[PDB]
RNA sequence: ACGAACGAGACUCUGGCAUGCUAACUAGUUACGCGACCCCCGAGCGGUCGGCGUCCCCCAACUUCUUAGAGGGACAAGUGGCGUUCAGCCACCCGAGAUUGAGCAAUAACAGGUCUGUGAUGCCCUUAGAUGUCCGGGGCUGCACGCGCGCUACACUGACUGGCUCAGCGUGUGCCUACCCUACGCCGGCAGGCGCGGGUAACCCGUUGAACCCCAUUCGUGAUGGGGAUCGGGGAUUGCAAUUAUUCCCCAUGAACGAGGAAUUCCCAGUAAGUGCGGGUCAUAAGCUUGCGUUGAUUAAGUCCCUGCCCUUUGUACACACCGCCCG
């Protein structure tokens, strides 16, 4: 997963972008809960500019 | 026209429109009698402008006016708004400034309070509490 | 003068004088035990009911012609409290109305208006224009 | 700025001060007079304001305390210059000057906070305010008002221009003119 | 609240829609002549002698 | 539903 | 409960009291009555209207609250 | 007036002198203030008086007035028993018929075990009445 | 629909038909990438322009 | 058959399935849609309904 | 209730006429009788499911002697307004749960066998 | 330290200064042609003044008002005071003077809740005597107590009947398959029976001819005509079916209650409260929700003293953090 969204951020760079935050959730182990996120760039979270100027997905 | 003035007033919502029109000299609240509106105790109430704006000046107005929404006194003062805002541009407008002088200055040598009403209103519930601003209360065991 | 520049209360209660005093109104058919739009859970209690009903039913025909019960007796109607019960409103005497209506249109007072409805003659109007004037010039409250 | 001052059944004018220190808090020109008082409470903008807001219109929007009673604003306004007609006739003499030195000979003078010296809650006595001094005298004559028309036969009117005749023309008729006597004894050997 | 609460909340779900009528005294089909500049934003049009 | 534990004869 | 006692009906001594001597003040109401003197409230009201019918008195106040009847120098 | 009468002797019933005719009447059996009213409607007897001062004549009239409506035909729905359970006719009851017609009835229910028959074994309202630690006076 | 109704449920319909149809879309369609879709009715027409990374789905 | 099939289902609050969940803990049919809430806050995006109050 | 002078003389003469009149009679002044919940779900029919039963009751008290009581016939259900010629019968409804035997009583009929027969079985108390 | 963001300001709605802008025969108007009908209605019983939700057929007319697009307010803007005139703050003239409220939506995570919104979903489980399925009756609503969320009040500013004084919220005809918003007269009292008709909605209800403020009226401080249940006797009304009254209506039953001690919430402004009305559930439908709306109040412009965020100093055996370790 860290390996494949490091490609995911390089490829919309590769297409050009200001920001943007992935966030996976499930356990890679057993029994105990985890998640992991990766953040750069400028994301905007408050306002309304957010659902039409990041195309959250 | 050049020759009446019919525009409008209101308190926070309950909205007349006034025409001050040339003639004889009438007063006509909602096509009804002035005092008949009749709250019955603020009989009082919409008779002191009409007797202290000059009763020359309530010689030559036929007022007619058109009115909707809202509560009673709401509405009194909507007409009591709405009668000011026609005269004052049937004599400033169509007239010279000399007659604008007089009630000019008696427009708050009553009250500036008529000319434009409250910029307030009742807003909308707000949920969690019974009102706009109350809260529904916070129980325990 | 005009109906509207009497007294709206007393302008009714002449009339149900002449048409009293005239007879034809519909006399009572129980004079107590009528509910009286059951919102009004207690009972009427004098005769001098009707004469009151049927006068400001064809005083608000005067207001607006082409009248009929749901838009009648909503006005007619008031506030009533429910016991163990919060207050709604579901309008009661219907067929009172309709047999003031009934017993005025027999009477040419009151005529058919187009498509519906009760609507005003001229006779009507003259009659109750002239208790006006009548009433006016007369002693007021 | 009218061109006569009157009620419809007596002047508006002709009110005083009778304890200077009291002065601007009791209004009666503030910038004009009406036919009968009426308002929202549009003087709300701050303390002041209120501080000189007139009387006559301050009893008349106060005494709509206990609930739904602001909920019949025109009866009580016609219950209001009922009383003040009752002390007319009763009493004679024009009633807004008489309850003008009913609130002051009603009025409280110190008022005690709880400041334990070394930790047992004690009471402390500041004087008190002259604008809540009035507004005490007003709003427990109003209390009183209702504890009579509650638990006795009087109307409200009735019940109102009795006390406004027994505060200032009496000792020890009211409510609030003990209150007032509690208030400053305690004050007193509270200081 | 899915189904995790603790409390009363209540969301609301608001729209703007709108009719907008233009009333003109002409023939059925010069109005379509006339008419090639609406179809080019999203928005029904409905041309009819008659309400629609 | 089959609370019950017979169903008596679902056989044809 | 603990009643003041109000007299209940129309009463031959209290008729004769208020025949003569009630409307006299600035100020009556059939609550003053009954509270003065000793009545029912709908009681006061008939007297009050008895004393009316020869008009010893000029009304002031006319409300379901109560009304006021003054003095005219008449009673 | 000046009082003509006082305490009563009305149905073989004492009232009350308190209040007035109808509002006084209404202290009677299964009478109400809309009964008190339409009864002296139709008995054309006074209203603007008081039942303190007003006459055994137009007491007795009344009684005679109450006790057989359908001489009168104030109407039946009007008339509170009806179409009871047993030999129904069209009537109605007051002093103490009433207690006799619903002790009659309730020996019906309690003999032949209903649930409002047996609620009264229990002791509760009928209907709906919630009793968890809800509306037990 | 069938039952020329008010312009509140006929705009109501529109809505409908889009939500019902655009998951139907993301997981039939879904066989290579995935981008949207946009409608919009005109007269005697109505027209639907699916929008994703293989135009031969 | 004679034991299999008599009723036509008419009434109540679940007698018409939510289309997306169909689950049956109380429905509404404001606009007809008889989907619940839970699923017109996932969906209103594609129904028209957007939030602006 | 009710002593109709007993040793003779069958007596419940609900409404007003007679119970020996009453046994042979018709739906007409029978709905005419009945109150008005009674006459409002009689307006709507007393459909198979109580025609399947009337058949068997019939069929019971012609089986069974007079001289003995005719057969106990279940129903499945709790409301129907007792008719005319099932006066004298013993007849076993079921609660939901169980089979409860009621008694005809001819000072019962006129009402819905759910309030003879209840279901909020009692309860038993505590602390 | 510099060059950087996200969270706040920004991103929208609503209410408010708009007597100037933009036009709707599917809206209103209509000021104009009291013209056609109307009364003489009135002093007068004439000229005319007053009132018609009365119409004009429409190929007359405009958006004062009217639903509102853009144009455009408001930014301590000026100045009277303070600072360091730094970023600003109180006030007044221009008045709308900042900020009317509603919205929108973080990083670490709790192991708080969601698998009984799901075919979102991994294990294992039920797998023909089902936890899949259609159905019938009962149960989710049984009462010796405790609690909260609660409607109605404890009566005289009670309030009873009758008059007339006064809207916008929104849904509104078959659906993703069964029942859409209204009005007229004929009957019984209301409930309730009857059929003709307006409407896919500025067309139509509805100029929602809305209540409590209004007033006439009353007996009379009297568990009192109140606060008004309980239960009795019926009447209709949907429904396959109301029996432990699901709802509606009456006669009538007439009760527990006198502003409540144990703890605590809420709001300092069209805001509390009083409060009729809408809309969600439906074959039945609100004391709930959440909005419309009115008549609109007591004092308050300070302070962390009580419960509480953030800051700094700063001790710590605490590293699941004071509900922690902890000791004899
Ligand atoms: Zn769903």
């Amino acid at each position: 997963v860290r390996r494949a969204c490091y490609g995911v951020l390089r490829f919309i760079m590769e297409s050009g972008a200001k920001g943007c935050e992935v966030v996976v959730s499930g356990k890679l182990r057993g029994q105990r809960a985890k998640s992991m996120k990766f953040v750069d760039g400028l994301m905007i979270h408050s306002g309304d500019p957010v659902n039409y100027y990041v195309d959250t997905a | 026209p050049l020759q009446s003035v019919q525009v409008f007033g209101r308190k926070k919502t309950a909205t007349a429109v006034a025409h001050c029109k040339r003639g004889n000299g009438l007063i006509k609240v909602n096509g009804r009698p002035l005092e008949m509106i009749e709250p019955r105790t603020l009989q009082y109430k919409l008779l002191e402008p009409v007797l202290l704006l000059g009763k020359e000046r309530f010689a030559g107005v036929d007022i007619r006016v058109r009115v909707k929404g809202g509560g009673h006194v709401a509405q009194i003062y909507a007409i009591r708004q709405s009668i000011s805002k026609a005269l004052v541009a049937y004599y400033q407008k169509y007239v010279d400034e000399a007659s604008k002088k007089e009630i000019k200055d008696i427009l708050i040598q009553y009250d500036r309070t008529l000319l434009v009403a409250d910029p307030r209103r009742c807003e909308s519930k707000k949920f969690g509490g019974p009102g706009a601003r109350a809260r529904y209360q916070k129980s325990y065991r | 003068v005009t109906v509207k520049d009497v007294n709206q209360q007393e302008f009714v209660r002449a009339l149900a004088a002449f048409l009293k005093k005239s007879g034809k109104l519909k006399v009572p058919e129980w004079v107590d035990t009528v509910k009286l739009a059951k919102h009004k859970e207690l009972a009427p209690y004098d005769e001098n009911w009707f004469y009151t009903r049927a006068a400001s039913t064809a005083r608000h025909l005067y207001l607006r012609g082409g009248a009929g019960v749901g838009s009648m007796t909503k006005i007619y109607g008031g506030r009533q409290r429910n016991g163990v019960m919060p207050s709604h409103f579901s309008r009661g005497s219907k067929s009172v109305a309709r047999r003031v209506l009934q017993a005025l249109e027999g009477l040419k007072m009151v005529e058919k208006d187009q498509d519906w409805g009760r609507k005003l003659t001229p006779q009507g109007q003259r009659d109750l224009d002239r208790i006006a004037g009548q009433v006016a010039a007369a002693k007021k409250k | 700025t009218p061109d006569i001052k009157l009620f419809g059944k007596w002047s508006t004018d002709d009110v005083q001060i009778n304890d200077i220190s009291l002065q601007d808090y009791i209004a009666v020109k503030e910038k004009y007079a009406k036919y009968l008082p009426h308002s929202a409470g549009r003087y709300a903008a701050k303390r002041f304001r209120k501080a000189q807001c007139p009387i006559v219109e301050r009893l008349t929007n106060s005494m709509m305390m206990h609930g739904r009673n602001n909920g019949k604003k025109l009866m009580t306004v016609r219950i209001v210059k009922h009383a003040f007609e009752i002390i007319h006739l009763l009493t004679g003499e024009n009633p807004l000057q008489v309850l003008v030195n009913a609130i002051i000979n009603s009025g409280p003078r110190e008022d005690s906070t709880r400041i334990g010296r070394a930790g047992t809650v004690r009471r402390q006595a500041v004087d008190v305010s002259p604008l809540r001094r009035v507004n005490q005298a007003i709003w427990l004559l109003c209390t009183g008002a209702r504890e009579a028309a509650f638990r006795n036969i009087k109307t409200i009117a009735e019940c109102l221009a009795d006390e406004l005749i027994n505060a200032a023309k009496g000792s020890s008729n009211s409510y609030a003119i003990k209150k007032k006597d509690e208030l400053e004894r305690v004050a007193k050997s509270n200081r | 609240t899915p189904c995790g609460e603790g409390s009363k909340t209540w969301d609301r779900f608001q729209m703007r829609i709108h009719k907008r009528l233009i009333d003109l005294h002409s023939p059925s089909e010069i109005v379509k002549q006339i008419t090639s500049i609406s179809i080019e934003p999203g928005v029904e049009v409905e041309v009819t002698i008659a309400d629609a | 539903k089959s609370y019950t534990t017979p169903k008596k004869n679902k056989h044809k | 409960r603990d009643k003041l006692n109000n007299l209940v009906l129309f009463d031959k001594a209290t008729y004769d009291k208020l025949c003569k001597e009630v409307p006299n003040y600035k100020l009556i109401t059939p609550a003053v009555v009954s509270e003065r003197l000793k009545i029912r409230g709908s009681l006061a009201r008939a007297a009050l209207q008895e004393l009316l019918s020869k008009g010893l008195i000029k009304l002031v106040s006319k409300h379901r609250a109560q009304v006021i009847y003054t003095r005219n120098t008449k009673g | 007036p000046e009082k003509f009468q006082h305490i009563l002797r009305v149905l073989n019933t004492n009232i009350d002198g308190r209040r007035k005719i109808a509002f006084a009447i209404t202290a009677i059996k299964g009478v109400g203030r809309r009964y008190a009213h339409v009864v002296l409607r139709k008995a054309d007897i006074d209203l603007t008086k008081r039942a303190g001062e007003l006459t055994e004549d137009e007491v007795e009239r009344v009684i005679t007035i109450m006790q057989n409506p359908r001489q009168y035909k104030i109407p039946d729905w009007f008339l509170n028993r009806q179409k009871d359970v047993k030999d129904g006719k069209y009537s109605q009851v007051l002093a103490n018929g009433l207690d006799n017609k619903l002790r009659e009835d309730l020996e019906r229910l309690k003999k032949i075990r209903a649930h409002r028959g047996l609620r009264h074994f229990w002791g509760l309202r009928v209907r709906g009445q919630h009793t968890k630690t809800t509306g037990r006076r | 629909m069938a039952v020329q109704i008010s312009k509140k449920r006929k705009f109501v319909a529109d809505g409908i038909f889009k939500a019902e149809l655009n998951e139907f879309l993301t997981r039939e369609l879904a066989e290579d990438g995935y981008s949207g879709v946009e409608v919009r009715v005109t007269p005697t027409r109505t027209e639907i322009i699916i929008l994703a990374t293989r135009t031969q789905n | 058959q004679q034991l299999y099939w008599s009723h036509p289902r008419k009434f109540g609050q679940g007698s018409r399935s939510c289309r997306v969940c169909s689950n049956r803990h109380g429905l509404i049919r404001k606009y007809g849609l008889n989907m619940c809430r839970q699923c017109f806050r996932q969906y209103a995006k594609d129904i028209g309904f957007i939030k602006l109050d | 209730v009710e002593q109709k002078k007993k040793r003779t003389f069958r007596k419940f003469t609900y409404r007003g006429v007679d119970l020996d009149q009453l046994l042979d009679m018709s739906y007409e002044q029978l709905m005419q009788l009945y109150s008005a919940r009674q006459r409002r779900r009689l307006s709507r029919g007393l459909r198979r499911k109580q025609h399947s039963l009337l058949k068997r009751l019939r069929k019971a008290k012609k089986e069974a002697p007079p001289m003995e009581k005719p057969e106990v016939v279940k129903t499945h259900l709790r409301d129907m307004i007792i008719l005319p010629e099932m006066v004298g019968s013993m007849v076993g409804v079921y609660n939901g749960k169980t089979f409860n035997q009621v008694e005809i009583k001819p000072e019962m009929i006129g009402h819905y066998l759910g309030e003879f027969s209840i279901t909020y079985k009692p309860v038993k108390h505590g602390r």
